[PDB]
RNA sequence: ACUGAACUCCUCACACCCAAUUGGACCAAUCUAUCACCCUAUAGAAGAACUAAUGUUAGUAUAAGUAACAUGAAAACAUUCU
């Protein structure tokens, strides 16, 4: 639930589409087993998929490393920091193409409930609205029931 | 004693997780951790970026003299970054003016001044390179990288950039990476003045104009202990700002801050920025 | 400038300070017996000019170091944060030990310090003030005293009720402060050097001087204040309780100068009095 | 009549941590000038009052191997009498306990 | 059963540079399996929290309550290991950081009733634990001003936001 | 570095419980620096075991600390000049030469003063018993 | 309500309460100083001086001795009473008892009194002694003792 | 007039709101075969899954520090007194 969960607002990383947009995903790992079902998805990713996502996103270096610990895992790390670990235990190749298509797509921040579906750092253009927009002035601002 | 190995395991990777969080390591960089190919991760800086780095040029932005330092009293028992970060540093003050300038042409000197301070400050250029990875790829000799050091390592980046690509890509960089995180800052957010009464009063001598008469325009409960005030800066009986406040006297001194900031064409509803 | 004034006496303070704990390296243990009622025989190993009978009572107990204001050091009254200087016998003074002699007399010093700075930092700027003296008067005497010279813009200016409730007002800010009583046993030439342009501290500094066989002379300051004493003083301001500027007398040979004697009363946290006691003790201490 | 639910460990905290059931701060206490032991104000010093039962039990032992029987109470006033001490013109008359060790400071 | 408190003087920190402060020295002590009831034990120990040791020992010196003298005691032992052990210079420098009692190992006893029934008595233990820190003990919290209050209150008027727009 | 391992094998049984018990629960930051005369043997006596007694003077440093890690015996940086007479014992088959005891001549100099000033008790009384 | 109500009730009812206060008084004639708790020695102590009174009102007195017989369970004491702890008090008129509060017995906690006969041979209570005179506070209240003397 | 649903439309996605009962797709842990040899896979098995039986056993709460219980007095601890 939102009141059991932590919560987070819209946001980019630096501005990210404002001058370019730069893919904020900047590493893959993929911890994969020789033998083993559990990585038979991620050696047939390897074998026939991984060179080709290389080269459509050079701005990520890619990482097989031929040896996990514990399940196959696909270990994205982002430009602000964030590290994301996905299980790729058991999965097909193209649950796992669509997987890594998803970590490429994604920024870094934290996959929480977003507070509003907005974020603007300028609301108004026009002025903020204050009890005294709509407010006609007085002569000599006399406030009610003022003598002079 | 119930026969298995899984539920034991799992516990195990639990009671791991649990500890990681409640005595994590001492931050170490990027590089010392598996899954590192620094030439790799600094060919991949520039594709990201979108730029043609030369990567000699990048590889030496990278290196600072103190990791040269470092490297040598290690060894007793390489072209530092020190006149491309000079270089970077000349050429993005320089162009971030023009920038400004072009931007603003109302703002005085000692506000664009400000205002290069603040974008190519110790705060905001650390934000940036942190974000950028640039402390990933930064040689130092201690770690994390201080502000300083990462200052420097990002304006021996952009000079990196100016000689591989040019001044035009390079201020493009610059508008990107720099000129992006004035966005939604306000003025004297970013620029710190003091007396802003008086500064406007300066700014209307040199305009050859009299000084601001401060008028209250509009109050609310001026005897409780949360009064709000409107006080009107007018010359010539023209109304040029009002700003509010919880004190008559802070509500002038906001009223001068907006006075300011439509003199200097800083205002909130200004033409944004062009890219 | 007044605070130039405090601020060089300060640097020379503090200069005496450090070239004192300099002048005395290492830790040189000396031997203090207790030999006092109480406790008797206890020996601290105490560091030699830098211990503090302060620091024996905080190794004998906590009830020591709240109801102990002076020491006997080999007989002799020694103030709670004096340094010690040599093996030695200590025997802590209370207020309500037999005979409080001492202890009383301390008191009054320290409140008649109190005072002064106090009327240092009182008036405006325009006139200006000389603490010429705190005269030893007796505790039977019903009020300490401070003698000091003002302007001669205020020669016929007497302070009211609520000029004294000021002063009193202030004397409490630096209760609530709680300032300790630092002492130094200075050369006269240093004590001259800091008080060179007070001429009342200057000659008061050569009868001292003259008065021990060496040029020694106690220097005590409770904070920004510092000023010659005739004896001992109590460890901290927060000694004192109740305090009252009682009244300003001007004593009778205005032609020379207008020596004009603050007169106050106080009594310690220890011997609280009553409200009525305290109103007939502030009655008598007014004359 | 039984509880109807279970108290709570938030109510009953609420109950057993009142000030009213928290225990007091005593503020007569201090240090007795004479020994420097601590006692109450209005309440004799424990140390010195074990001293003094103590040397009270000593001389009413004495003064039972004096009298050396029960309801032998003698009709004369008694005068107790240290090592190195001899009865005065105003204890003629009355019965000498004789004690063992020296005149304690506290008794005159 | 679990012995950390016992552990927790067997820590040693690392020397301290020159221009870093002095860390205060840190005494903890424990009596085990004290004949008395926990939550009988909780008052002594709130009692002499946060006091200075000399302060709390004549609080407990003049308390009717049994566990009044197991608590002045264990004081005094920790008192003790403190100058021996620990490098405290002061035996009264020092204050009760932490004072708290719980639950021992207890057993259980038969409680005759009247009609044939019967009831299981508990003969109750309890541990009790302090942890001594060298120095004055810290100054109570001052209590809340109007100005303080006031300050709040304005904070939480000026945090406000327009909620549930741009 | 509380090597006991090694301590075991480097001196004595006689002497361990000497060497490891006051130092627990303490950083110690012995170090040493170039002696001043050559070390020499004084002399030897002796089922049956070794011992040879032999006369050093050298210069050494020492720091010891406390659990909080907070100075309480000598200065790390400035040297002191040592002189020691240890005595060594040997089993006679597999033993070796090991520290077993080091004598302190009564007229040896005091050693370094500490940093920490101490309260020493007089003797306590009872409540029969009064001071004298 | 207990309004005016001078008496305790003590142990099993009032001879019992009696009985007590026979006993303890007994106690305190012949040991000239007893322990026991406050509020026992409280109420006896009305009757130890009652009873001075009427040792002194003599030896052949018959309601003094009949009152003397009750009042002492060891014969051997009445004697006493009468040549010894009346004599002591002739010159006095009254307040011949000391009662002050001891520790609290280590047993149940209970409130406990030291009631002695004045004048006794036993070593002195500790008694509690006003401030020196000398002390701070006293000397100004003699300052201002001796003004007041002097101006009135 | 407006407001007004899970109705209807709108952007996107869809197997994803009845008791008993019935059909189906998955599946934790365990053991075995063979793997993996890192903590899994394909199968074969079965004492194979507990918010509920005034369930059984054990622990600890609540009621509750409550109900209730107990030691005649002084003392020289000899003794005496009630
Ligand atoms: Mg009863
Ligand atoms: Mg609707
Ligand atoms: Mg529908
Ligand atoms: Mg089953
Ligand atoms: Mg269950
Ligand atoms: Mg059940
Ligand atoms: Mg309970
Ligand atoms: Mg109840
Ligand atoms: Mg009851
Ligand atoms: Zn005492």
């Amino acid at each position: 639930t939102a009141r059991g969960t932590p919560s987070r607002f819209l946001a980019s990383v630096l501005h990210n589409g404002l001058g370019r947009y730069v893919q904020q995903l900047q590493r893959l790992s993929f911890s994969v087993s020789r033998d083993g079902a559990s990585s038979r998805g991620a050696r047939e990713f390897v074998e026939r998929e991984v060179i080709d996502f290389a080269r459509r996103n050079p701005g990520v270096v890619i990482y097989v490393n031929s040896r996990p610990c514990c399940v196959p895992r696909v270990v994205a790390e982002y430009l602000n920091g964030a590290v994301r670990e996905e299980s790729i235990h058991c999965k097909s190749v193209e649950e796992i193409s669509t997987l890594v298509q998803k970590l490429a797509d994604q920024s870094g921040l934290d996959v929480i409930r977003i507070r509003k579906p907005f974020h603007t750092d300028n609301p108004s253009i026009q002025g903020q609205w204050h009890p005294f927009t709509n407010k006609p002035t007085t002569f000599r601002g006399l406030r009610p029931r003022e003598v002079q | 004693v119930k026969k298995g190995f899984r539920a034991a395991f799992r516990f195990q990777k639990e009671l791991e997780r649990q500890r990681l969080l409640r005595c994590p390591p001492p931050p170490v960089r990027r590089s010392e951790k598996p899954n590192w190919d620094y030439h790799a991760e600094i060919q991949a800086f520039g594709h990201r970026l979108q730029e043609n780095f030369s990567l000699d040029l990048l590889k030496t932005a990278f290196v600072n003299s103190c990791y040269i330092k470092s490297e040598e009293a290690k060894r007793q028992q390489l072209k530092s970054n020190q006149e491309l970060s000079e270089q970077g540093t000349s050429f993005s003050q320089t162009c971030l003016t023009q920038f400004l300038e072009d931007e603003y042409p109302d703002m005085p000197t000692e506000g664009i001044k400000n205002l290069v301070d603040f974008l190519t400050g110790e705060e905001v250029v650390c934000h940036v390179a942190r974000n950028l990875a640039v402390e990933q790829l930064t040689l130092s000799e201690e770690f994390p990288v201080p502000p300083a050091v990462l200052q420097q390592t990002f304006f021996a980046v952009i000079g990196a950039l100016l000689q591989s690509s040019g001044p035009e890509r390079t201020a493009l960089f610059i508008r990107d990476f720099l000129i992006t995180q004035m966005t939604g800052k306000e003025l004297f957010e970013m620029w710190k003045i003091i007396n802003p009464m008086g500064l406007l009063v300066e700014e209307l001598k040199k305009r050859n104009v009299s000084a601001p008469e401060s008028r209250l325009t509009r109050q609310s409960g001026g005897t409780t202990a949360l009064p709000l005030y409107f006080v009107g800066l007018y010359c010539d009986k023209k109304l040029i700002a009002e700003g509010p406040g919880e004190t008559v006297l802070v509500a002038e001194e906001e009223a001068a801050r907006v006075a300011l900031r439509k003199l200097y064409g800083f205002t909130e509803n200004r033409r944004p920025w062009n890219y | 400038s007044p605070t130039e004034l405090t601020e060089m006496r300060n640097d020379l303070f503090n200069k005496e300070k450090a070239r004192q704990l300099s002048l005395t390296p290492r830790t040189e243990k000396i031997e203090v017996k207790h030999v006092g009622k109480t406790d008797p025989g206890t020996v601290f190993v105490m560091n030699k000019n830098i211990s503090t009978p302060y620091s024996c009572a905080m190794h004998l107990s906590e009830w020591y170091c709240r109801k102990s204001i002076l020491a006997l050091v080999d007989g002799q009254p020694w103030d709670m944060y004096k340094p010690l200087t040599k093996s030695c016998e200590i025997k802590f003074l209370t207020f309500k030990d037999c005979d409080p002699g001492e202890v009383n007399k301390a008191y009054w010093r320290s409140c008649a310090m109190m005072m002064g700075c106090v009327i240092e930092r009182a008036f405006k700027d325009e006139y200006m003030v000389n603490l010429v003296r705190a005269p030893e008067v007796p505790v039977i005497s019903g009020a300490f005293c401070y003698d000091v010279v003002l302007d001669s813009k205020l020669d016929e200016w007497m302070p009211t009720k609520e000029n004294l409730r000021s002063f009193t007002k202030d004397a409490h800010a630096l209760i609530y402060k709680d300032l300790p009583f630092e002492t130094l046993e200075v050369e006269a030439k240093v004590a001259l050097e800091i008080f060179q342009h007070s001429k009342y501290k200057v000659d008061f500094i050569e009868e001292k001087a003259s008065q021990n066989p060496e040029r020694i002379v106690k220097l005590h300051r409770i904070g920004d204040f510092i000023d010659v004493s005739e004896g001992p003083l109590i460890p901290r301001t927060s000694i004192c309780f109740q305090y009252e500027v009682s009244a300003v007398h001007n004593l009778q040979p205005t032609q020379p100068s207008l020596i004009r004697r603050f007169q106050g009363v106080s009594l310690p946290v220890h011997l609280r009095a009553h409200f009525t006691i305290w109103d007939k003790l502030l009655e008598r201490s007014r004359k | 009549a039984a509880p109807k639910n279970r108290r709570t460990i938030e109510v009953n905290r609420c109950r057993r941590r009142n000030p009213q059931k928290l225990i007091k701060v005593k503020n007569n206490i201090d240090v007795c000038p004479e020994c420097g032991h601590l006692k109450q104000k209005h309440v004799l010093c424990a140390y010195c009052y074990e001293k003094v039962c103590k040397e009270t039990a000593e001389i009413r032992r004495q003064i039972g191997k004096q009298e050396g029987g029960p309801f032998k109470a003698p009709t004369i006033e008694t005068v107790v009498l240290y090592t190195g001490e001899t009865p005065s013109e105003q204890d003629q008359g009355k019965r000498i306990i004789e004690r063992d060790r020296k005149r304690p400071s506290w008794f005159t | 059963i679990s012995r950390k408190w016992e552990k927790k003087n067997k820590i040693v920190y690392p020397p301290q540079l020159p221009g870093e402060p002095r860390r205060p020295a840190e005494i903890y002590h424990c009596r085990r399996q004290i004949k008395y009831s926990k939550d009988k034990m909780w008052y002594l120990a709130k009692l002499i929290r946060g006091m200075s040791i000399d302060q709390a020992l004549a609080q407990l010196e003049f308390n009717d309550k049994k566990g009044a003298k197991i608590i002045k005691e264990v004081l005094l032992e920790a008192q003790d290991m403190a100058v021996r052990d620990h490098n405290v210079e002061f035996r009264s420098n020092l204050y009760i950081a932490e004072s708290t009692s719980g639950r021992g190992q207890c057993l259980k006893r038969i409680r005759y009733h009247g009609r044939g029934r019967f009831g299981i008595m508990e003969k109750v233990y309890c541990h009790y634990f302090v942890k001594l820190v060298e120095g004055p003990p810290p100054p109570p919290e001052p209590p809340k001003t109007a100005v303080a209050h006031a300050k709040e209150y304005i904070q939480q008027l000026r945090s406000r936001t327009i909620v549930h727009t741009l | 570095n509380s090597d006991h391992d090694r301590l075991h094998t480097l001196v004595t049984e006689h002497c361990f419980p000497d060497m490891t018990w006051d130092i627990k629960y303490k950083t110690v930051r012995w170090s040493f620096v170039e002696s001043l005369e050559p070390s020499h043997v004084v002399q030897v006596r002796c089922n049956v075991y070794g011992q040879i007694t032999v006369r050093m003077h050298t210069r050494q440093t020492l720091a010891i600390y406390d659990r909080f890690g907070r100075l309480m015996y000598g200065q790390e940086d400035v040297p002191k000049d040592v002189l020691e007479y240890v005595v060594f014992e040997k089993q006679l088959p597999y033993g070796s030469w090991r520290m077993h005891t080091k004598i302190v001549p009564p007229w040896a100099p005091p050693k370094q003063p500490i940093l920490k000033t101490v309260m020493i008790p007089g003797p306590q009384l009872k409540p029969e018993e009064e001071y004298e | 309500i207990s309004h005016g109500r001078v008496f305790r009730r003590m142990g099993l009812g009032p001879e019992s309460r009696i009985h007590l206060l026979r006993n303890l008084l007994t106690g305190l004639v012949r040991h000239e100083r007893i322990e026991a708790p406050w509020a026992r020695v409280d109420e006896m102590r009305g009757y130890a001086e009652k009873l001075i009174d009427y040792g002194k009102l003599g030896d052949t007195n018959e309601r003094a001795m009949r009152m003397a017989d009750f009042w002492l369970t060891e014969k051997d004491l009445i004697p006493k009473l009468f040549q010894v702890l009346a004599p002591r008090y002739k010159d006095q008129t009254g307040g011949y008892t000391r009662m002050l509060q001891i520790p609290n017995r280590s047993l149940d906690r209970a409130k406990m009194a030291v009631i002695e006969y004045k004048g006794n041979c036993l070593p002195p209570l500790p008694l509690p002694r006003r401030d020196s005179h000398l002390t701070l506070l006293n000397q100004l209240l003699q300052g201002l003792r001796q003004d007041l003397r002097q101006s009135q």
